[PDB]
Parts: structure tokens; C-alpha cells; sequence
């Protein structure tokens, strides 16, 4: 949630609420998808919390989080026309001996429309 | 960053499919793949390269190796129809464009 119409420059802060498992010991990211179906990683934090962003995004997305309730945030700055996308959340796993890197879904979306 | 080709696919059911992916850079076997049925969230199916999610038919195998991967579907059903996503982390964690499965139909 959080999500909405927004004017140019705009700014937004996106929540997901996770349930049953904890943000204590699982790790959420953030991705979108354009209305040309087009799929783009916004924002992820490492495990040990390091937290990296394209250039895109860079320096006006900021990904953040409360272990302890439960709560994963975008917050959004200076929107651009390009942001219009349906944003979702996931959790990673790595299962296999290297980076936790595939975002695991569990968001239903929520379309942001910067116009 | 990944290429995904190709982009529409026509396929009969009964039939097999394959599409491929490949990378800039050297990225081991870390490598997911997604389905997004049409009107909901993705879904993943193979991650780690070939490894079918807890939940996934057999029907759906990954394989690759250096930067190409691939994604095969031996019998086409009708419930694969949608839009897969190759997925590749061991670099830097970005998605290719899409491939849309549409099912032949009479």
C-alpha cells in the first residue's frame, strides 16, 4: 500500500506487511513493473543489511525496514514520469551456497501513476 | 544485465517449449526463472539454475551453463500460458524482457 497518483516531483512512500515469517531472518526487495509489462529491480539490502539500488533510482529511492513490526518501506522522491509501475515486495533465498539473490514473491502490487 | 529471446512464442499444447537467456558476465549457475500468469504477481518455478520450486510440476526444467540458460517445458499445458522471466542474481540481480507463451489453439 501507499501507492496512488502522483504529479511529477512528487513524493511517496510505499509499505509491505509481511506475515508468517519474520523480517528478523528473511530479507525483502523491492521491484516493479511498468505498464508495457516491462520487470525492473528498484531497491534490495544484502544480509547483512547493506543496501545497494540502480542507477535510476539512485539517491531518491530509499529502502528501509522494521524487524520489528514487520514492515518493509519505499520511499519515493522527486517521482518521474518513469516510475509509473505497479511495485511489489519479495523475500530472498539463496538456498545453494552464494548470494540470497531471487526475489521470492508474496505482494500482490500496488500501482503507482506519476502524471 | 540478460536477453531473453524469443520474445512471443507460439505453442500447441502437447508441445515442448525452450526459452533461452544469456548474460554479460560469467554468472556460475545463479539463475532464476518466473512465470507471471496474466492478472496476478509472478511466481517462481526453477532458481539456482535447475531446481524446481516445492510446488512446480516436472514439466518445467532449467539448465545453462557460462551466460545462456534455458528454460524447457516438455508437455505444453494449458495453464503455463503467460509471461516467463529469466531472473540472474549471481551478478547483480536483473530480470530479462519477457517471453510471452501463448497456447495454439483450433
Amino acid at each position: 500500500s501507499g501507492p496512488g497518483l502522483v504529479q511529477p516531483s512528487q513524493t511517496l512512500s510505499l509499505t509491505c506487511t509481511v506475515s508468517g515469517f519474520s523480517l528478523t531472518s528473511y530479507g525483502v526487495s523491492w521491484v516493479r513493473q511498468p505498464p508495457g509489462k516491462g520487470l525492473e529491480w528498484i531497491g534490495t539490502m544484502w544480509n547483512d543489511g547493506d543496501t545497494d539500488y540502480h542507477s535510476a533510482l539512485r539517491s531518491r529511492l530509499s529502502i528501509s525496514r522494521d524487524s520489528s513490526k514487520s514492515q518493509v518501506l519505499l520511499k519515493m522522491n522527486s517521482l518521474q514520469t518513469e516510475d509509473t509501475a505497479m511495485y511489489f515486495c519479495a523475500r530472498s533465498q539463496l538456498p545453494g551456497y552464494n548470494l540470497r539473490g531471487w526475489f521470492v514473491y508474496w505482494g500482490q502490487g500496488t500501482l503507482v501513476i506519476v502524471s | 544485465l540478460m536477453t531473453q529471446i524469443p520474445s512471443l512464442l507460439s505453442a500447441s499444447v502437447g508441445d515442448r517449449v525452450t526459452l533461452n537467456c544469456k548474460a554479460s558476465h560469467n554468472i556460475n549457475k545463479n539463475l532464476e526463472w518466473y512465470q507471471q500468469k496474466l492478472g496476478e504477481a509472478p511466481k517462481l518455478l526453477i532458481y539456482y539454475a535447475n531446481n524446481l520450486q516445492t510446488g512446480i510440476s516436472s514439466r518445467f526444467s532449467g539448465s545453462g551453463s557460462g551466460t545462456d540458460y534455458t528454460l524447457t517445458i516438455s508437455s505444453l499445458q494449458p495453464e503455463d500460458v503467460a509471461t516467463y522471466y529469466c531472473y540472474q542474481y549471481n551478478s547483480g540481480h536483473t530480470f530479462g524482457a519477457g517471453t510471452k507463451l501463448e497456447l495454439k489453439r483450433a
